[PDB]
């Protein structure tokens, strides 16, 4: 069965999940497996948080997994982990090799086949194909369109390289983006999944390759909860282009329609009130009135929200440094309480 | 072993590097027999344990976050006497007081993990060495 | 869309053209624009050669 | 005498209460301990 | 004339090796991309141009 | 300050490491190429341009 846990940012979805897993750990320390599925950047975080119970101070029944980790586990029990692993660079190397003997068959990328940047581009493309479940046959298969001629030339060349790669790797090697597909086809045969409870949270969207795994878990696991950051999403239709929760909305729509497609018992939980910004009016106002047009102005006092203008990135970082000092020296915070985010970290990394 | 070779759970070179006698001998042992005859059994047990930083480091603080210690327990089985822990080692032997201290803190970590998280006591620990089929208890 | 708009120098547009259609000429997709001195230094080397 | 003598003095003598654990790796291995 | 022409050819080769281009190469390579056939000034638009 | 930042840009481009960087700067000056003095007030600010 499935449970769709949905709410806006600050609703309490994550904490709710943590508390559920913790209670479940208290009730049956050696019960059926508990799988916490999160993005890689979130794994350690959740491990820590689950380990912070005065009650227990750790876990055994419950484990935290990324798609990659999950694949590694299930494959280490069901098989398929034995065959060699290829890095992205290794694949690039193979691709270059294939280019050197298939360049004369190309229709468009013959001249470009000379350059080392081209092999990287092809690597990126083929990886994307595998992530969106498109075997070389489907590439070969591929509303009148102006660029159709060139596109078909490209796809033609790509199909040559792709099929040649799959041929060279067959019965010998494992592409980097094959773990998830191999995982999808060993989940039915895996005993640990069969009684397991699964929570998935942190994801905004899924690659088709990841969806395959998700629906397999929908089938062979006991229950699975999908935690999405959105506001009352529709199963009836995908979100509008300009909608705030476009991505997570679409994720909800697809996940739900596949839960329905497999006749699962579904449970809806909607988190309404804020928990994060309970004590901070400005941040709750910002969180709620973000999308709103026209936006209602905040009428109260300024304290917890500051827009800052720096003379340059050097000034920006030093200013923030001073502020952080103030926060840990006067306002009683600790360094771990602070977060610094940049859309383009490369602009700040060294200077930071 | 062969099934593990056809499931690709074990490579060909991995398959051929097996001393079948050495592993079969384990099931002729006392701890092995007690393993076969247990209320409940489990293998490859993953665990995370939260130890307050002061225990590993002097000068830590009660406020300061615990450190997270992580590992995998080889085997755990339960009889009418209690819960026992089992681990396998391919350590070179053919030595007991040395191996005892070599893995002592590790075993203590495992036991403390089971005791704290499972809220259950652990009576007796066992380490089986493939070389000569030795078994030492802690 | 004003971010993705084609409103710039003609040289900037040229950069866009090269980036898309590198494969039509003898150009690496990951090419970089040299700065004045490094370009001219390379020119000095080839001229000496 | 200056209006910011005491605060300047106190801030230049300040140290972070939890300085000792800022470099301590959170995650530890059984081998590591 | 033949000296200057050689320099240019050798120069372009050097930059291609290090995968770099002039400001000049911007305009000229762009023009090269945009043309398919070039009969003494009469330039026919290539696919990119279209 | 801009000595630092210019080091940052040239490192990232073709002159990573002290020896290569210095060689670039030296060859730059040796053929009469220069760089501008740094700026304090930005163009946006209240200044006679
Ligand atoms: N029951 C609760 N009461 C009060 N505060 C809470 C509660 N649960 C969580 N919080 C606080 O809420 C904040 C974030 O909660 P969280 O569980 O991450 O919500 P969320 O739905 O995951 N937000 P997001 O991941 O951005 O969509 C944290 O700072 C928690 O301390
Ligand atoms: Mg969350």
């Amino acid at each position: 069965g499935a449970e769709f846990l949905v709410g806006r940012s600050g609703s309490g979805k994550t904490k709710l999940i943590i508390n559920s897993i913790q209670d479940e750990l208290r009730r049956a320390p050696f019960g059926k497996p508990i799988i916490f599925l999160v993005p890689d950047q979130m794994t350690f975080l959740m491990e820590y948080e689950l380990a912070k119970t005065p009650d227990m101070g750790g876990m055994i029944r419950a484990q935290v997994f990324s798609f990659s980790r999950l694949a590694w586990r299930v494959l280490q029990h069901t098989g398929g982990m034995s065959r060699p692993f290829l890095t992205s660079t290794g694949v690039q190397m193979l691709l270059r090799k294939l280019i050197e003997e298939h360049k004369q068959e190309f229709k468009v990328y013959q001249k470009a086949s000379d350059k080392s940047g081209f092999t990287a581009q092809v690597e990126r493309m083929l990886t994307e194909f595998k992530r969106y479940c498109l075997e070389p046959e489907d590439i070969r298969r591929m509303s009148e369109y102006r660029g159709e001629r060139v596109l078909s030339e490209k796809l033609h060349d790509l199909s040559i390289l792709y099929q040649q790669m799959e041929k060279s790797l067959a019965d010998q090697y494992l592409h980097s983006e094959d773990y998830l597909t191999l995982l999808a086809e060993h989940i039915p045969l895996a005993e640990d999944i069969k009684g397991a409870h699964i929570y998935v949270d942190g994801f905004y969207q899924f690659t088709p390759q990841e969806f395959r795994v998700l629906e397999q878990l929908m089938v062979h696991a006991e229950h699975i909860t999908f935690s999405l950051t959105a506001d009352k999403p529709s199963y009836e239709r995908e979100p509008h282009e300009l909608e705030l929760f476009r991505m997570t909305g679409k994720t909800y729509y697809r996940l739900h329609q596949k839960a329905k497609e497999l006749n699962l018992d579904i449970t809806y939980k909607e988190l309404s009130g804020t928990e994060r910004h309970t004590k901070t009016p400005e941040l709750a106002h910002l969180e709620a009135q973000y999308e709103a047009r026209p936006a209602i102005p905040y009428a109260e006092k300024q304290e917890a929200l500051t827009v800052m203008q720096a003379a340059n990135r050097r000034a920006e970082l030093e200013g923030i440094a001073r502020e952080i000092h103030a926060l840990v020296r006067e306002k009683g915070y600790r360094y771990k309480d602070v977060a610094i985010l940049a859309r383009q970290p490369e602009d700040y990394k060294d200077m930071v | 072993v062969h099934r593990l070779y056809e499931k690709e759970l074990l490579t060909e070179e991995q398959k051929d590097a097996i001393d079948i006698e050495e592993i079969v001998q384990f099931f002729h042992t006392e701890i092995g027999g007690q393993l076969i005859g247990a209320k409940w059994k489990d293998r490859e047990i993953p665990f995370s344990l939260a130890l307050p930083a002061k225990e590993i480091y002097p000068d830590a603080h009660e406020a300061d976050e615990p450190l997270l210690v992580q590992g995998i327990i080889d085997c755990l089985y339960e009889t009418e006497d209690g819960l026992y822990l089992l681990a396998y080692k391919s350590d070179r032997i053919e030595a007991a007081p040395i191996l005892k201290k070599r893995y002592e803190t590790q075993i203590q970590l495992y036991t403390k993990a089971v005791e704290q998280i499972a809220k259950t006591k652990v009576k007796g620990c066992a380490l089986y060495f493939f070389d000569g089929g030795h078994i030492l208890t802690l | 869309l004003l971010n993705r708009a084609s409103i710039s120098t003609l040289h900037s547009f040229c950069l866009q053209v090269l980036k898309k259609y590198y494969y039509l000429i003898d150009l690496d997709p990951g090419f970089r624009i040299a700065d004045q001195t490094e370009g001219e230094l390379i020119g000095d080397e080839v001229l000496d050669e | 005498s200056f209006a910011f003598d005491e605060k300047a003095r106190e801030q230049l003598s300040w140290t972070y209460p939890h300085q000792e654990v800022t470099q301590i790796r959170t995650k530890q291995s059984v081998s590591e301990i | 004339v033949q000296l200057v022409i050689s320099y240019g050819k050798r120069f372009e080769a050097a930059k291609q090796e290090k995968s770099i281009i002039d400001f000049s190469d911007l305009e000229h390579y762009c023009l090269a991309i945009l043309t398919a056939e070039n009969d003494k000034g009469e330039r026919e638009p290539s696919e990119a141009a279209r | 300050r801009v000595l630092y930042d210019r080091a940052r840009q040239y490192e990232s481009t073709a002159f990573r490491g002290l020896f290569r960087f210095l060689r670039f700067i030296e060859r730059m000056q040796e053929r009469g190429d220069d760089l501008g003095t740094a700026r304090g007030l930005s163009e946006q600010e209240d200044v006679v341009r």
